[PDB]
């Protein structure tokens, strides 16, 4: 068998250059108000998002304007709120801004978070962070804010081919099976997900 | 052929010449040309009717649901089906082109009252 | 009061005395090698700097690290010891600018180093610059401090001094600012200025909109402000003492002269303020009526009031300075160790 | 928003002052005429030096030349390369520029006097051992490789002169000029590596000691450079 060791090498030599010299965090976050086109990418913004990213800024944005980038500071997932009227919010942890920003507008930041009220023992991190939809809420208002409080049949043809299936076993069950529902945790489209998981150009 | 990441994926390839379809319920990989290649032929379905009027089609109960034990998600116009059986979930949007339907007639009815 | 203002301890305490151009050398070096600085090359440089244009490479270096790999720590300390080389050597023009575009660079003043800078300006008796600067407080949202009282002083001696009859910027900063020294939950000093910083936003938001109310600046987004304002003078006149001041009159005007004849935030359900206007005026006539059926005298001048402040003022000095001194000895505890650390490298190499 | 003002202060005191330095072309020839004849050449290219700026070089140095050449792009052409010599004196002195681009070297010789000559620039200034630096011919094509994009390398406006101590790899034996002799008195080049011993002991049959150990054939020139720095502050202060 013949081996081969350019193709290695060039695999090597491109991830290197890769991690070294990629596109920093602001530079492809940038978007300009005007035409609503991301530089390096060339590609336009949704429909939905037009006005938010035209009038409303970004996380960093509003974070950059008060200490340390407010630890434990109150700031809510606005769409949530749109979406339903229950609080829910990033209690933030960790911080990290980036240094090539100009106004230090770009970033990576989470902590715990909490939907409708149901706070998680985890500091997990956070979804969708550079989007133009971010709202801060102050220290005060914060407690009136943050304040909070069976089963299904079976498809018929699936009922019936239990029935004669019991019925062939012999017992007849006069009761109607069901499974449980309770335990199925059909959670909100917009219940977040993890970062790592998605890639990055 | 080893594909890069995918999912089994039941879905529907088609059989027949142009102007006579003839569909196939098989599972398969989620990469798979449409007649590509299969794992098991599970069931068919013919959207025409046959001399008598009917439409058939045929699901292999068990296969299925080791399939579906195994892992495998399901297309739109399958899982479709298998909700017109009864086996499966009826369709939501099945449910929306229903009542769209109905709407439609309703008003056809009206405009038809009216003008006469 | 002298001695809450100066303090010959931070200035004799811990002094470093290296070369500033070696300094200034090591850092460009190492700002020129992109890698991560410590704080305490930047501290030894401000604790060594003893002249303007040495200052003035102090703020280019803060920005270069504003804008490196490292820049969260932001060590009080630190910036204490710029805001006294800066403000001990007078470059006001510097501080004011610094504290703006504190985006730019980033300087976070605690309660006791704002308040004697605070009494700098003071001494020097400028008000725009201590207006600009208490807008740039309201800004940091930190008021949970005994310089509650100063921002109060200033905000009600220059909301009088203003002469200045519509500026929808500065209107909304005020209306703004006049809240927080209010929530210490004082007197009818505290809530009665807590109603006029209701009044004026909820005017802001008829004028120009609930939009600029939290776009560029940390709100609430209820458009109730009347509402907010009608309910706290409802619990005054229900609820103590109520010295007041006439800016109600302001608030009557206001509310008049509204009352006198795109995106779409509000919800459908929700009527529109503008045919709230009404009810509103209505319910605020008839609180009006209340309030003086029910205190009223409506003539102590309100900035007048808050030279009566001055006494207890005096006497949280004395937990203001115990609290400082605090800070200073455990900066020097905590702080001895990281320069041990950095000579844990030399050890190794 | 503005951008902040970049501000750089060092002041270790005897370092900054460096005092004078005189060019390599009005200092005239060891040979005999009129004085006469320098004057006035001398006052010539000062009336031009008062329009043109020459900025302070060395051999060694990488500068960027533009000219007013009348068939041209533009009628105008740009030149980047490094400085192998100065040569001559008066209005004709010239300095030699080299460089390689699409593997293949080029040669300028430029008058510093010339109207056509729209201006000259020092995008690096730097001192080498050897005073003369034709044997890049010889020299691997690497280190005359200089790139017209780069720009200037800004130095501080009054320091010493930078000194590369480098030596520098040549091409096999076939040459032009047979560097390896003592005449040149030349160290850049690392003939350690590029001959043997044997070839630099019958290089060195040709040591002259006696050239550098007599005393006759050497020029002074105090005199005359300090009447040359008198003439110079008189034409540039009148
Ligand atoms: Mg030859």
């Amino acid at each position: 068998v013949r081996p081969r060791l350019i193709a290695e090498l060039a695999r090597r030599v491109r991830a290197l250059r890769e991690q070294l010299n990629r596109p920093r965090d602001s530079q492809l976050y940038a978007v300009d108000y005007e035409t609503l086109t991301r530089p390096f990418s060339g590609r336009r913004l949704p429909v939905r998002a037009w006005a938010d990213v035209r009038r409303e800024s970004r996380l960093l944005q509003l974070l950059g304007r008060l200490p340390l980038f407010g630890l434990g500071r109150l700031v809510t997932r606005k769409s949530w709120l749109w979406q339903h009227d229950e609080p829910c919010y990033w209690r933030l942890t960790r911080v990290r801004p980036d240094y090539t920003a100009q106004n230090l507008d770009h970033g990576k930041a989470w902590g715990i978070l909490t939907f409708k009220g149901k706070t998680e023992s985890e500091a997990r991190e956070i979804e969708h962070v550079m989007y133009h939809d971010w709202r801060l809420v102050p220290k005060h208002e914060e407690e009136a804010f943050t304040a909070f409080t069976a089963s299904v049949p079976y498809p018929p043809l699936l009922r019936a081919m239990i029935i004669a299936e019991r019925q062939k076993n012999g017992d007849t069950s006069t009761e109607e099976p069901m499974l449980n529902v309770q335990r199925i945790r059909m959670e909100p489209w917009d219940y977040p997900a993890k970062q790592e998981d998605k890639g990055r150009a | 052929k080893a594909y890069r990441g995918g999912h089994l994926t039941i879905r529907l390839a088609l059989g027949g010449c142009t102007n006579r379809p003839f569909y196939r319920i098989v599972a398969a990989h989620n990469k798979c040309p449409r007649d590509g290649r299969f794992v098991e032929q599970l069931g068919s379905y013919d959207p025409l009717p046959n001399s008598h009027g009917e439409k058939l089609v045929a699901l292999n109960l068990d296969r299925i649901r080791h399939w579906i034990g195994c892992g495998a998600h399901l297309s739109k116009p399958m899982e479709k089906l298998l909700g017109l059986a009864g086996f499966f979930p009826l369709h939501p949007m099945m449910i929306t082109n229903a009542e769209r339907l109905r709407r439609k007639r309703a008003r056809e009815v009206l405009l038809a009252s009216q003008k006469t | 009061s002298s001695a809450y203002v100066d303090s010959h301890k931070w200035e004799a305490r811990e002094k470093e005395h290296y070369c500033l151009a070696d300094l200034a050398s090591l850092m460009d070096k190492t700002f020129e090698r992109k890698l991560p600085v410590s704080s305490l090359t930047i501290s030894r440089l401000i604790d060594n700097i003893s002249s303007r244009e040495e200052i003035d490479h102090a703020e280019y270096y803060l920005y270069k690290f504003r804008h490196s790999p490292n820049c969260w720590y932001l060590r009080n300390w630190t910036i204490h010891t710029w805001i006294r080389q800066c403000l001990k050597y007078d470059a006001q023009d510097k501080a004011l600018y610094t504290l703006v575009n504190k985006v730019q660079y980033g300087i976070f003043p605690d309660n006791f180093t704002f308040n004697l800078l605070m009494d700098s300006f003071i001494k020097k008796e400028n008000y725009k610059d201590a207006l600009s600067v208490v807008f740039e407080v309201m800004m940091q949202e930190a008021f949970e401090v005994p310089s509650t009282q100063l921002l109060s002083l200033y905000v009600l001696f220059h909301c009088l001094a203003k002469k200045t009859d519509f500026s929808w910027e500065e209107e909304r900063n005020f209306g703004a600012s006049l809240l927080l020294p209010g929530l210490k939950q004082k007197n009818s000093v505290g809530f009665s200025s807590q109603l006029y910083g209701y009044a004026l936003l909820g005017k802001v938001e008829l004028q120009q909109g609930l939009r600029a109310v939290y776009h560029n600046m940390p709100l609430i987004w209820k458009p109730g402000y009347l509402d907010r304002a009608l309910q706290v003078m409802e619990k005054v006149a229900a609820s103590p003492e109520d010295i007041k001041l006439c800016r109600e009159a302001l608030d009557v005007l206001g509310a008049v002269l509204k009352a006198l004849t795109k995106l779409v935030e509000q919800l459908d359900i929700e009527e529109t303020e503008q045919s709230k206007l009404p009810q509103y005026l209505e319910r605020f006539k008839a609180l009006h009526s209340k309030l003086q059926a029910l205190k009223i005298e409506s003539e102590g001048l309100l900035s007048l009031t808050t030279q009566l402040v001055k006494e207890k003022l005096s006497t949280c000095e004395a937990e203001d300075i115990a609290t400082y001194e605090q800070n200073l000895q455990q900066w020097h505890l905590d702080l001895v160790q990281l320069i041990q650390r950095e000579q844990q490298q030399r050890e190794q190499a | 928003q503005p951008p902040p003002k970049p501000v750089i202060v060092d002041k270790h005191r005897p370092v900054e002052p460096e005092r004078r330095f005189l060019s390599p072309e009005f200092i005239p020839r060891r040979g005999r005429t009129d004085p006469l004849k320098f004057q006035i050449e001398r006052k010539d290219m000062l009336e031009r030096r008062k329009v043109l700026h020459i900025p302070e070089f060395y051999v060694g140095s990488i500068l960027r030349v533009t000219t007013a050449d009348p068939y041209a792009s533009g009628k105008i052409s740009q030149f980047l390369g490094i400085c192998i010599q100065r040569s001559g004196r008066g209005l004709g002195a010239t300095f030699i520029l080299r460089n390689v681009i699409e593997g293949q070297g080029v040669e300028i010789c430029f008058e510093l006097y010339n109207p056509r000559v729209q201006e000259i620039q020092v995008v690096k200034l730097e001192k080498r051992l050897d005073d003369s630096l034709l044997y890049l011919r010889d020299a691997l094509p690497e280190y005359s490789t200089f790139d017209v994009n780069m720009k200037p390398v800004v130095q501080e406006p009054n320091q010493k002169v930078p000194v590369n101590e480098l030596k520098v790899k040549m091409k096999p034996k076939p040459w032009s000029k047979r560097w390896e002799r003592p005449n040149f008195n030349i160290k850049g080049i690392r003939f350690d590596l590029c001959l043997t011993e044997q070839q630099m002991k019958e290089a060195q049959k040709w040591n002259q000691p006696w050239l550098e150990f007599d005393m006759m054939r050497e020029y002074d020139t105090s005199k005359i450079e300090a009447a040359i720095w008198k003439e110079i502050e008189a034409s540039k202060r009148s």
